[PDB]
């Protein structure tokens, strides 16, 4: 229940830059004398509200926004107040993200969408389209290679094929999230899983694939195609596969339309530094410098801070990530979010891995996502003298 | 920080009697938000885990026959049987949710003429030695449910351990336990977890994993499905 006055805990998952963080956090140290620790937890994004809901945890933490409006509801967040001044260094669309009841809850960092990841030397010329990919790999194993492999285990990864011909999370009508219209179920959503689950029964994919898994495939250069974020790149250029990343391929002629995810900070309710947190984020992460720092340990992609993305976005990978972004949905931040992960992580695993048939799996997503009237996210069952804690 | 007693302790009856059966609380266990009473009923039939009867004093849980009634206000409960029946041979227990968990002592009642959850874990160890006891479960969004231990000791002893939230946020321990034990969960494997350290041997029970259950009208405050209790010996 105490988080210690005069220092900066930051908290930022493994796959992402903490060592480039972290010499920000050295920076922020020598002019102004507060000592910065970044670690980075696993399942950082469940260890966070767990232990925040105490009063614990870190001053800042960094998640995609989509988990902000559950942390939010749950008082586990601060409201930021950044003035117009250091509003406009940064694109409108990333303070929207932020935003929940009206109030910006966090500051938004990098704009991250999954791209097609090639091995260029494999395969100079990638596929436009989902359908084309079976015979592909038939070629590919013909030479001891395949042609596509990601994780499956993170529902992440496979919604955009399944929103690609309208699959949908949560309806945005009219300025707002309509949790009673759910579009796990619905042709477009089965079409999508479908395909999928055929790629899996045709011997071109593993249900059994998970993320180290196809990154090692991909990385040791015997599979010609991965999915994957900006993150990934790092450990794709040390080892050397010559590889393009660029626009993921079409099914039944729509684009595949990843999650957008607004990589942002949030500073916790229960901290006694939030100015110190403010400075630090307005003041020494959120410059050209302070995200180069990070971008040079694991990049972040496309940035939310304009001067900085304008000269990201020269990087032919950059663009490729904008142009996925933008053919994408920005993920809703709403507290159900937790829900609905949950249920298409099972409806995904359960039909590619052949315990449930695809129409039975997103059933299932479909009724474990709608009714959720004042869904809760941290339910405790227990009152203490009378009332709930929190 | 609550005392619950059970009238009568013990209770013989004949095949068809009506039979009421008491509890009563230090306290007063009126919810002043939901307007509820905080008290549930539970029936543990020999060889079986409890299961859940009455919650919110008054209300019948689903599949529960309905000569099986709550009633009650203010400190003072009841659970009546209208006309007892043959399978009603079990011990009955008042649970309270004011405060914590406590359930009452119990009333033996005998008579004279794909939610799935599976623990695994239990042994023998000497006292001050270690066991982690787990449970797992399936067939209902796990990462939805707070979760409890309950353990049952030898003298018709009926205790609550634990609870963990549905998140792990909010962790609740007995006294009898505090320190020594420790509650986890995994809402990535479907799995909740009891370290047992530091055991007296006044720990030696039956443990239940246990789900707290809730509906679209509010949360039960009951528990409304249970393991097979895993056992737990610490001999001297």
């Amino acid at each position: 229940m105490k988080i210690e006055e005069g220092k900066l805990v930051i908290w930022i998952n493994g796959d992402k830059g903490y060592n480039g963080l972290a010499e920000v956090g050295k920076k922020f140290e020598k002019d102004t004398g507060i000592k910065v620790t970044v670690e980075h937890p696993d399942k950082l994004e469940e260890k966070f509200p767990q232990v925040a809901a105490t009063g614990d945890g870190p001053d800042i933490i960094f998640w995609a926004h989509d988990r902000f409006g559950g942390y939010a509801q749950s008082g586990l967040l601060a409201e930021i107040t950044p003035d117009k001044a250091f509003q406009d260094k940064l694109y409108p669309f990333t303070w929207d993200a932020v935003r929940y009841n009206g109030k910006l809850i966090a500051y938004p960092i990098a704009v991250e969408a999954l791209s097609l990841i090639y091995n260029k030397d494999l395969l100079p010329n990638p596929p436009k389209t989902w359908e084309e990919i079976p015979a592909l790999d038939k070629e590919l194993k013909a030479k001891g290679k395949s042609a596509l492999m990601f994780n499956l285990q993170e529902p992440y990864f496979t919604w955009p094929l399944i929103a690609a011909d309208g699959g949908y999370a949560f309806k945005y009508e009219n300025g707002k999230y309509d949790i009673k219209d759910v579009g796990v179920d619905n042709a477009g959503a089965k079409a999508g899983l479908t395909f999928l689950v055929d790629l899996i029964k045709n011997k071109h994919m593993n249900a059994d694939t998970d993320y180290s898994i196809a990154e090692a495939a991909f990385n040791k250069g015997e599979t010609a195609m991965t999915i994957n974020g900006p993150w990934a790149w790092s450990n794709i250029d040390t080892s050397k596969v010559n590889y393009g990343v660029t626009v993921l391929p079409t099914f039944k002629g729509q684009p595949s339309k990843p999650f957008v995810g607004v990589l942002s900070a949030g500073i916790n309710a229960a901290s006694p530094n939030k100015e110190l947190a403010k400075e630090f984020l307005e003041n020494y992460l959120l410059t050209d410098e302070g995200l180069e720092a990070v971008n040079k340990d694991k990049p972040l992609g496309a940035v939310a801070l304009k001067s900085y993305e304008e000269e990201l976005v020269k990087d032919p990978r950059i663009a490729a990530t904008m142009e996925n972004a933008q053919k994408g949905e920005i993920m809703p931040n709403i507290p159900q979010m937790s829900a609905f992960w949950y249920a298409v992580r099972t409806a995904v695993i359960n039909a590619a891995s052949g315990r449930q048939t695809v129409d039975e799996a997103l059933k299932d997503a479909q009724t474990n996502s709608s009714s959720l009237q004042n869904f809760t996210l941290d339910r405790s069952s227990v009152l203490v003298d009378g009332y709930s804690p929190n | 920080d609550i005392e619950l007693t059970q009238s009568p302790s013990s209770l013989a009856v004949s095949a068809g009697e009506r039979v009421t059966m008491n509890c009563k609380s230090s306290q007063s266990l009126l919810n002043s938000r939901t307007r509820k009473n905080q008290l549930a009923w539970y029936q543990q039939k020999p060889g079986q885990s409890p299961e859940l009867l009455i919650y919110w004093a008054s209300t019948r849980q689903s599949g529960v026959p309905d000569r099986f009634s709550g009633s009650g206000s203010g400190t003072d409960f009841t659970l009546t049987i209208s006309s007892v029946q043959a399978e009603d041979v079990a011990v009955y227990y008042c649970q309270q949710s004011y405060n914590l968990l406590t359930f009452g002592p119990g009333t033996k009642l005998e008579i004279k003429r794909e939610v799935k959850l599976q623990e695994s874990g239990g042994g023998f160890v000497k006292p001050g030695g270690s066991l982690r006891v787990s449970c797992a479960a399936s067939g209902f969004t796990f990462s939805s449910y707070a979760m409890s231990w309950v353990r049952l000791a030898p003298e018709m002893r009926l205790e609550w351990v634990a609870t963990i939230s549905s998140a792990g946020g909010y962790i609740f321990y007995s006294d009898s336990v505090q320190g020594r034990f420790t509650i986890s969960r995994d809402n990535a494997k479907n799995s909740l977890h009891l370290q047992m350290g530091s055991l007296r041997s006044g720990d030696t029970a039956m443990y239940y994993c246990a789900r707290q259950g809730f509906g679209n009208y509010g949360d039960y405050y009951a528990m409304d499905y249970w393991g097979q209790g895993t056992t737990v010996t610490v001999s001297s």
